[PDB]
């Protein structure tokens, strides 16, 4: 617990700005790198601090530090979907070789679009290679929205996750359900 | 840049073996092991040509570098817990590291258990045609066991990144099965072009050809399996 990110968890809008804190405990670290990783790749560098500095910056991504309190916190301005992803902030001494980096447990990011006139719908599906296969859509819905999740032992619902068409800047979001069962419907869930 | 095999299949009690190289000729590399839900930990530190240090889980684990440029991670007994994704790591002149692609290694207690997945694409409602005036496309795999999966869309023979989202994460159907959905979202005109051919592409991640199986039974290589559909009405 040497390094101590804050929150566990952190979901903003679009536009808005993202805040991602943590601490440490040992007067010894004077190099604090952050870590950006996207799903299912490793993490980079995205932008680091010396303790002896008080405010990094690199665009839209500033850190800002505080020396005294042992905390520092990254903000990223005019947050994107795009930069949605989970955080590590990682620690050092010396920050020469073999800086040992002391890594904190990171903070997943979440940035909402704005959609704007959402038109929440739900289709059914079907397989025409398999018939009497149901399949259940969810669609067109607001992103404060909380998918619901259900435990029937043999139905199953994905994660809502968003979509971006190049055509006439508007994203939206989408959400799968499925069941073992022959017959069911999507209606009511 | 440094570079590592992608995806590998071992049984657990037998060796593991894996490589990471670098083309900067720096001189201090790691070894990391993070589990997909969570957590990044060390395993070693080699800091030169025969100069390596435990990390903080070194227990099940061994390494190995006789060339600064190439860093090789040895596990002589692989065990059940040892399924996570390794990340290489590397860093010059203690200003930045380096992370590699990552290896996705899973380690089975048995062989016969690996299974190629299932794919299923579901053709969009016409009611989401009618009032929507668009049509969404839907790719399912099941049936498989290793979350070596990569799932990709192709339109016309082109893969296309655009109106595609795939699930994160594969998901639990059973104790030795996964299931993973991911979905094509295209306007009704594209999709009433009969000309208009759409494949939903699943590549899965098997066996090597030094591998032991039965004549019986086919062996679960490393292929690809999709589902394709056409324009209609």
């Amino acid at each position: 617990q040497q390094v101590r990110q804050s929150p566990q968890s952190l979901t903003v809008w679009e536009g808005e700005t993202a805040i991602l804190n943590c601490s440490y405990e040992n007067s010894a670290f004077d190099y604090f790198p952050w870590y950006q990783q996207f799903p299912g790749e490793g993490p980079a560098l995205l932008i680091s601090i010396l303790s002896v500095s008080n405010k990094k910056e690199d665009g839209r991504f500033t850190i800002f530090f505080n020396k005294r309190e042992k905390k520092l916190s990254l903000h990223i301005a005019d947050s994107q979907p795009g930069d949605s992803a989970t955080y590590f902030c990682a620690a050092s001494a010396s920050f020469g070789d073999n800086s040992k980096l002391i890594w904190g447990l990171g903070t997943s990011l979440v940035v909402n679009p704005n959609i704007q006139n959402p038109e929440p719908a739900v289709y059914q599906l079907k397989d025409p290679r398999s018939q009497d296969s149901t399949l259940c859509l969810f669609t067109d819905f607001d992103s404060q929205i909380n998918v619901p999740k259900t435990m029937e032992s043999g139905t199953f619902i994905t994660d809502k996750c968003v979509l971006d068409m190049k055509a006439m800047d508007s994203k939206s979001n989408g959400a799968i359900a499925w069941s073992n069962q022959t017959s069911f419907t999507c209606q009511d869930i | 840049v440094t570079q590592m095999p992608r995806y590998l299949i071992k049984r657990m009690g037998e060796n593991v073996l894996l490589e990471c190289g670098q083309d900067m000729s720096h001189e201090t590399m790691y070894w990391y092991r993070q589990d997909p839900g969570l957590g990044l930990q060390l395993i070693y530190i080699s800091y030169d040509v025969d100069s390596n240090s435990e990390g903080d889980i070194p227990k099940g684990y061994r390494v190995s570098r006789k060339k600064r440029e190439h860093f090789s991670l040895i596990l002589d007994s692989a065990k059940t817990n040892q399924t996570s994704v390794y990340f290489c790591a590397s860093s010059l002149g203690h200003t930045e590291v380096f992370f590699g692609k990552g290896t996705r290694l899973t380690v089975v207690e048995d062989l016969r258990n690996v299974t190629p997945p299932k794919v299923s694409l579901f053709e969009p409602s016409k009611a989401e045609i009618a009032n929507k005036q668009k049509a969404t496309l839907v790719c399912l795999a099941r049936g498989f066991f290793p979350d070596h999966v990569e799932l990709s869309w192709w339109v016309n023979g082109k893969e296309v990144h655009s109106g595609v989202c795939t699930d994160p994460q594969a998901y639990k159907e059973s104790n030795y099965s996964y299931a993973l959905s991911s979905r094509l979202r295209v306007s009704a005109t594209f999709w009433h072009n009969p000309r208009n051919h759409f494949r939903c592409q699943v590549q899965f991640h098997g066996l090597s050809e030094e591998d032991k199986w039965p004549e019986g039974s086919p062996k679960p290589v490393t292929q690809n399996i999709s589902a394709e559909a056409w324009g209609r009405a």
